């Protein structure tokens, strides 16, 4: 389809965690969602959310059909559970890499189904758990997702990161290795 | 009110 | 693996040279098995599960007029919004070169994603000997994007790659000398 611009609600019910979703993107980028358990609308830039409200009952109110049509559609499809399709991982920094100075590291995992994932930061073999955040499970044209991990960091000659990916595609946990070359 | 952005309905099977 | 279902909805809005054409989609797993399209202006099914779905849901009058009037109602209303707000989001991108034989013109955290990277030796435009990236999505409403340059240096070559970008009043430049 052409377009200048992409204009999408999208949003998903299933049986394990995360149950649902609802969000909003513009050309790609989530601009807000809305929280199911806090029933409130969720804007990603200050930007945003100073120009514009979104009455966050719409996103409960969808997800409530969604809910509805999916026991349908298990009744319908006999049960139909989709193949696993395991995530494709990369990992790369937010800004040129300068040893000594403040950087974010950036995890993009892609073309997985179903939304169901396990992520950890390692560096130099354990965890790192603070300094992280992540996006919301995002939609593919495919119907597939893709996601986003954030690590602050500060970069150096030794040290060896990790993004650890668990998904039910997967024969192992997933482990995509980078270091500051 | 901001700006309101608004919703789509989604639509209820039949069942 | 865990029993697991799944149930998917889009409403999908393409603006384009004044226009908004209007999808809706319904998807079990990852099989998407009706939509509506405003292009067509009634429910197909897109696969046998959807056949019931359409047939009903193009029953419903109330349903059809709704879904018809959505590009003008909806999918029109929240583009101006974004043409207020989110279109008129400028970041301007921060420019580094360093070498790796290549040169590597490293353009990041800008916003949109439309730009131009140019690279010049001794004023002349290289295209042939040049490898970029697909523009990066850092999912933060910011992208950035490596462009590189084959090359091979000689005392006195001076390279200059130059960004093009609507954040910009003039286009950025950063040299390197061989
Ligand atoms: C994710 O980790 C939890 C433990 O917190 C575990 O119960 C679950 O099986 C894991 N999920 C996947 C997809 O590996
Ligand atoms: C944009 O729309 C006008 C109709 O008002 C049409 O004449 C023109 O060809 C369109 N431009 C493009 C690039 O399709
Ligand atoms: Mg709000
Ligand atoms: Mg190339």
């Amino acid at each position: 389809i052409k377009a200048d611009h992409v204009s999408t609600y999208a949003a998903f019910v299933q049986t394990h965690r995360p149950t649902g979703e609802f969000m909003f993107e513009f050309d790609e980028d989530e601009q807000f969602y809305v929280d199911l358990d806090k029933k409130e609308t969720v804007w990603h830039l200050e930007e945003f959310g100073r120009a514009f409200s979104f009455e966050a009952q719409g996103g409960l109110a969808n997800i409530a059909i969604l809910n509805n049509n999916l026991n349908t559609l298990i009744q319908r499809s006999n049960h139909t559970q989709a193949a696993n399709d395991p995530p494709e991982v990369t990992v790369f920094p937010k800004e040129p890499v300068e040893l000594g100075q403040p950087n974010t590291l950036i995890c993009h995992i892609d073309r997985f189904f179903p939304p169901v994932l396990n992520v950890t930061w390692l560096c130099n073999g354990e965890p790192v758990t603070e300094g992280v955040a992540e996006s919301l499970f995002l939609p593919r044209t495919d119907y597939s997702f893709h996601k986003f991990h954030y690590l602050t960091f500060v970069p150096s000659a030794e040290d060896v990161y990790d993004c650890r990916v668990e998904h039910w595609g997967l024969d192992q946990p997933l482990l995509k290795h980078w270091e500051a070359q | 009110k901001n700006l309101e952005k608004y919703k789509g309905k989604f639509v209820r099977e039949i069942d | 693996t865990p029993e697991n279902y799944v149930y998917q909805g889009r409403q999908e809005c393409y603006a384009f040279n004044g226009t908004q054409r209007f999808l809706e989609r319904y998807i079990y797993n990852r099989e998407e098995y009706a939509r509506f399209d405003s292009d067509v202006g009634e429910f197909r099914a897109v696969t046998e599960l959807g056949r019931p779905a359409a047939e009903y849901w193009n029953s419903q009058k109330d349903i059809l007029e709704e879904k018809r009037a959505v590009p003008d109602r909806v999918c029109r209303h929240n583009y101006e919004l974004d043409e207020a707000v989110t279109l008129q989001r400028r970041v301007q991108p921060k420019v580094n070169v360093s070498p790796s034989n290549l040169l590597v013109c490293h353009v990041t955290d800008f916003y949109p994603g439309s730009i131009q990277v140019r690279w010049f030796l001794n004023g002349q435009e290289e295209t042939a000997g040049v490898v970029s990236t697909n523009l990066i999505r850092n999912g933060d409403w910011t992208f950035q994007i490596l462009v590189m340059l084959e090359m091979t240096p000689q005392q006195g070559d001076v390279y200059i790659c130059q960004v093009e970008h609507t954040s910009l009043d003039s286009p950025v430049t950063v040299e390197w000398k061989a």
